[PDB]
RNA sequence: CGGUCCGGCCGGGAACUCAAAGGAGACUGCCAGUGAUAAACUGGAGGAAGGUGGGGAUGACGUCAAGUCAUCAUGGCCCUUACGACCAGGGCUACACACGUGCUACAAUGGCGCAUACAAAGAGAAGCGACCUCGCGAGAGCAAGCGGACCUCAUAAAGUGCGUCGUAGUCCGGAUUGGAGUCUGCAACUCGACUCCAUGAAGUCGGAAUCGCUAGUAAUCGUGGAUCAGAAUGCCACGGUG
């Protein structure tokens, strides 16, 4: 992949990590069945006004290694290809070829 | 003095229990009637206690798990078998002419890549 | 197939019976799977089939069969510029499937309402020696003796 | 659509450029990017130029228009026929 | 008493772990219940080899989990410490767990 | 576009994994890649090391690093000079404390990526393919195996139509599962394109 | 076997001779044979004429019919003087709902159309 | 067994199911016949399994200058104040049409309503999320337990039993559309899924033509997972009937 796509998936994680508790503060004000309208309404004209970047679900997993966005597995971080090579060359531990 | 066989069939495994009596089917406590909604499966786990004349003669406990009606109607068949031959063993020699100590190994087959099941091919084109 | 004629397997007789033969005719009557409700519809069609003939079900069912049981079909060969149907015999086998076939099919081309209605009726019809079933076989027997010519 | 509780959806500086054009009373159009943005009833009588991705198509206002969003005035896709 | 979980990929290397700290705390301690063994977790893999276009050409992967269970009825004082000094190999994850 | 990978196939028999380590879905694919990036480092620094095979082990949040190589000499130096110096930027990559070991590889001719770096360096300073190809294989039988096949492909001589050509001396079983095929993969970066290197070695039949 | 303007068929079922009355279904025809006390299996058949009267006056709770085809036209009607995007689809003659043009739009397009 | 709140529940017990680990087992091994005393074939005998037991993985030299420089890598060429980089919005979802692959159907071997029985295999911590309460409902609140043979996803459905419809474009079919909503997510207009009420198209088994399948198969019935905030009729797996 490009390096500015990983460029923009580093700084989307960054980001993410960052406003992480205050997003879930607003989030919580906005669920909250018992609270004022006003203040729900002052907290989603304050996401409004958070970065969008700073949503975990803007963020897309590509591969590690080399930025596929598609073909993706979360326990490997790795794409399709790159788990075939690493599995060939045995570098992934009990991971082998099964048949049933 | 109860005798023991264990039954499998697909995906069902039976514990069956002989005692001598008058006849008594339990299954999971319930009579077979009230198990088996099914008079093929009836009849297939009468089928040896009939193949010899035993219908009157023993009770059965029985505990099966897994599978289906079949599945478990057959695993309870090879269980009933399996503890009539150990109570006498004479009855080998007829057992296996009904094909009833045989244990049928027709598991499912699995799904296999590209096919949309075990055998079946998705359809062909060739325009 | 090409290398081997096979051994076939075998077949449970019906509870209510003991017979292998109407165990067969519900198998064809089975469509899904569902043999529950084919062995109930073949035990309602006979029910209805010993009531209106007094007679066991078992016995009312090989009349009907007999009536319907064909002696020899035919087949395209080909050898020339047109289609040859050359007659055969029929092994008592496929003269049974053939039969339960046939009356199945027309029981389901028939416009009573319940399957046990059009199967009972096609099965009566059989026994009288009539209906459509019976016109298969006959059919078949014209153009056996048509192209009986063939051999 | 959007759940009750979080009630409508307007961008903040939409909601500032509303209430400025309310105070003020002028009618000049607005153009605004806000497609997603849910028409309030203080917005009754402004001209504001949706963007639709070209250009900014500008918008009377009505009574109507209330209880939907800014983007169902601005077509995207422009089709007049294959023949 | 104490219930301790085994982890492994390997099972010819966590049965020898298994019996190492059986034979360990029967010497030192005292009532080794047993190694059970559970149920072993299949977690399949599917994956295209081909890097542009085979919808059908998959390989099919797996990784076995092999887990243990050995418990110990009546620890004593060494048999606590001196089996946690102990190490075992890699590709293991114990888990103890005191009652 | 057909024959399956030897080492992974032979993966649960007679070959053991690069890596033995467990972990759990949540560190998983941070080792791996910690472990990528730290078998990254070890080949471009010892590149001109003879080395063949990283294998990397983690106890206790301690990363092990066994080093095969044919020489040991140049990766050493003084006694933990190089190696510490390569073990504290593990211990930096990896953000655990590190390990080194070094196994030595008897007979250098018996290992497939040592001899495909061998050819790929020769190819690189511009020496006749099937010179190197016909060396790699009278050394190998020399020195005892029981089968060898190598394998070039691809803009042979600066050649601009790629072709693959392949030697073979003794015998490769590659659908024997029990056979010792160590095969391995080599590239070379001319200044015509990629030429690369295939290498299968057998053996002999593990009787487990 | 006359509610509310239509007649009703009298060999039927009680839910299903409401359920040709238009805004009514079988839910709200539960609702109305609940409200009125009537079992849902008998017929329009044997039933007492106050008990048809309490049917009218159960479904007269509702809006059916002229009203419910009158709202119905102008809330459409209201769409198409807006000009949004669903009063385009809707006098374009095309689906609303976000469904698929490039094909499959049959319901709303009709026929086909041949290039002649 | 003994005891019970009748629930393996609770003392207990280790046989049984099961769970793995190791091992045995089937080899034309035996018997007869044929065969060129060969290879081998046919049969039966036992046996859980009989001749490759079943299924998978495993794909020779090479072919198509097949495919991919958009996984990656890379010779060379081109751009370098733009062919590079940032952001908003739009688009990839358009629509006179044509094709492929699928899903649901045209019903009575069925639709509906009530009651009720039997699965396997899997996933789970920024997660699975009981119980209880509210809501017709999707769901909401509080909130245990669980990194999990322990807890959750999660009641399997088809089936069976009773009643019902009684051959109709129907109590089939569910498209489409209106209104009211929930959840995810800064954000569901273009352009999400789901729920409720209403709406109730075509369709009554499909031209020439054509596809798959030889046994636990097809057919049919449900289940789970990956990807994923959310979003499958697809894909990959699982068992039921057969
Ligand atoms: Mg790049
Ligand atoms: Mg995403
Ligand atoms: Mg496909
Ligand atoms: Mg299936
Ligand atoms: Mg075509
Ligand atoms: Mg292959
Ligand atoms: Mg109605
Ligand atoms: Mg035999
Ligand atoms: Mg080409
Ligand atoms: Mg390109
Ligand atoms: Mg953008
Ligand atoms: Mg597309
Ligand atoms: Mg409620
Ligand atoms: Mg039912
Ligand atoms: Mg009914
Ligand atoms: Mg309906
Ligand atoms: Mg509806
Ligand atoms: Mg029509
Ligand atoms: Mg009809
Ligand atoms: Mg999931
Ligand atoms: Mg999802």
């Amino acid at each position: 992949a490009k390096q500015s796509m990983k460029a923009r998936e580093v700084k989307r994680v960054a980001l993410a990590d960052k406003y992480f508790a205050k997003r879930a503060e607003l989030k919580a004000i906005i669920s909250d069945v018992n609270a004022s309208d006003e203040d729900r309404w002052n907290a989603v004209l304050k996401l409004q006004t958070l970065p969008r970047d700073s949503s975990p679900s803007r963020q897309r997993n590509r591969c590690r290694q080399t930025g596929r966005p598609h073909g993706f597995l979360r326990k490997f971080g790795l794409s399709r290809i790159k788990v075939r090579e690493a599995a060939m060359r045995g570098e992934i531990p009990g991971l082998k070829k099964a048949s049933w | 003095n109860q005798y023991y066989g264990t039954g499998r069939r697909k995906s069902s495994a039976a514990r069956v229990f002989i005692k001598p009596g008058n006849g008594k089917i339990v299954i999971n406590q319930r009579s077979l009637e009230q198990y088996f909604g099914r008079e093929t499966a009836r009849m297939v786990v009468r089928q040896p206690l009939e193949l010899v004349d035993m219908v009157e003669k023993l009770d059965l406990y029985i505990t099966v798990k897994g599978g289906g009606i079949s599945g478990q109607a057959g695993a309870i068949r090879h269980g009933i078998t399996r503890a009539l031959m150990e109570y006498d063993e004479s009855l080998r020699s007829e057992l296996r002419k009904a094909g009833f100590v045989t244990r049928d190994a027709r598991q499912v087959e699995r799904k296999k890549v590209g096919l949309r099941k075990a055998r079946r091919r998705p359809q062909f084109s060739k325009r | 197939p090409r290398r081997r004629v096979i051994g076939q397997r075998k077949i449970l007789p019906d509870p209510k019976f003991g017979s292998e033969l109407l165990a067969k005719f519900v198998n064809i009557l089975m469509v899904d799977g569902k043999k529950s409700t084919a062995e109930s519809i073949v035990y309602s069609a006979l029910e209805t089939l010993a009531q209106r003939s007094g007679k066991s079900e078992l016995e009312a069912f090989e009349v009907a069969l007999e009536n319907v049981r064909p002696t020899v079909e035919v087949k395209s060969r080909r050898v020339g510029g047109s289609t040859y149907q050359v007659p055969v015999e029929v092994r008592p086998v496929r003269r049974n499937a053939l039969a339960m076939r046939w009356i199945v099919e027309a029981a389901r081309k028939r416009g009573d309402k319940s399957m046990a209605l059009r199967l009972a009726n096609e099965l009566s019809d059989a026994a009288e020696n009539k209906g459509t079933a019976v016109k298969k076989r006959e059919d078949v027997h014209r153009m056996a003796e048509a192209n009986k010519a063939f051999a | 659509p959007r759940s009750l509780k979080k009630g409508p959806f307007i961008d903040l500086h939409l909601l500032k450029k509303v209430e400025k054009a309310v105070e003020s009373g002028d009618k000049k159009p607005l153009r605004t990017w806000s497609r997603r943005s849910t028409i309030f009833p203080n917005m009754i009588g402004l001209t504001i130029a949706v963007h639709n991705g070209r250009q900014h198509v500008p918008v009377f206002v009505t009574d109507e228009m209330v209880g939907h969003k800014l983007g169902e005035f601005a077509p995207t896709r422009t089709y007049r026929g294959h023949a | 008493r104490i219930r301790i979980r085994l982890k492994a990929f390997d099972h010819r290397l966590i049965d020898q772990a298994t019996a190492e700290i059986v034979e360990t705390a029967k010497r030192t301690g005292a009532q080794v219940r047993g190694p059970i063994p559970l149920p072993t977790r299949k977690e399949r893999f599917t994956v295209l080899i081909s890097p542009h276009v085979n919808k059908d050409a998959r390989d099919q992967y797996e990784i076995r989990t092999h887990l243990r269970l050995v418990d110990i009825v009546e620890p004593t004082e060494k048999t606590v410490d001196a089996l946690m000094r102990l190490d075992l190999a890699a590709g293991v994850d114990v888990q103890i767990s005191l009652g | 576009g057909q024959k399956v990978h030897p080492n992974g196939i032979r993966l649960g028999i007679v070959k053991p994994w690069n890596s033995t380590w467990f972990a759990n879905t949540k560190e998983f694919a941070d080792n791996l890649d910690s472990d990528f990036k730290v078998r990254q480092y070890l080949t471009k620094e010892l590149a001109k090391a003879s080395v063949s095979r990283i294998v990397i082990e983690r106890p206790a949040k301690s990363i092990r690093v066994t080093i095969h190589t044919a020489r040991p000499g140049i990766v050493i130096g003084k006694k933990g000079e190089d190696v510490e110096k390569l073990r504290k930027v593990v211990a930096d990559i990896a953000g655990v404390p590190a390990q080194i070991n070094i196994a030595e590889v008897r007979k250098p001719e018996l290992d497939a990526k040592l001899v495909a770096d061998s050819i790929t360096s020769q190819l690189e300073r511009r020496v006749m393919f099937r010179r190197a190809m016909k060396r790699a294989v009278q050394n190998a039988m020399r020195l005892g195996a029981k089968g060898i096949k190598v394998e070039v492909s691809g803009r042979l001589g600066g050649a601009e139509i790629a072709r693959t050509e392949w030697y073979r001396e003794g015998r490769v079983p590659l659908h024997t599962l029990r056979a010792d095929i160590d095969y391995n993969t080599s590239e070379a970066h001319t200044t015509y394109g990629v030429i690369g290197v295939k290498v299968w070695i057998f053996k002999g039949e593990i009787l487990g | 076997a006359r509610i509310a303007g239509i007649n009703i068929p009298d060999h039927k079922h009680a839910v299903i001779a409401l359920t040709s009355i238009y805004g009514v279904g079988k839910t709200r025809s539960k609702a109305i044979l609940a409200a009125a006390g009537i079992a849902e299996d008998v017929k329009i058949s044997e039933l007492s004429e106050g008990q048809i009267d309490t049917l009218r006056d159960e479904v007269a709770k509702f809006v059916v019919e002229g009203d419910l085809r009158r709202e119905i036209s102008m809330s459409i009607k209201r769409l198409m003087d807006l000009g949004c995007y669903r009063g385009l689809r809707h006098r374009r003659g095309l689906p609303v709902r976000g469904q698929r043009t490039k094909t499959n739009a049959r319901t709303r397009k009709g026929p086909r159309k041949p290039i002649k």
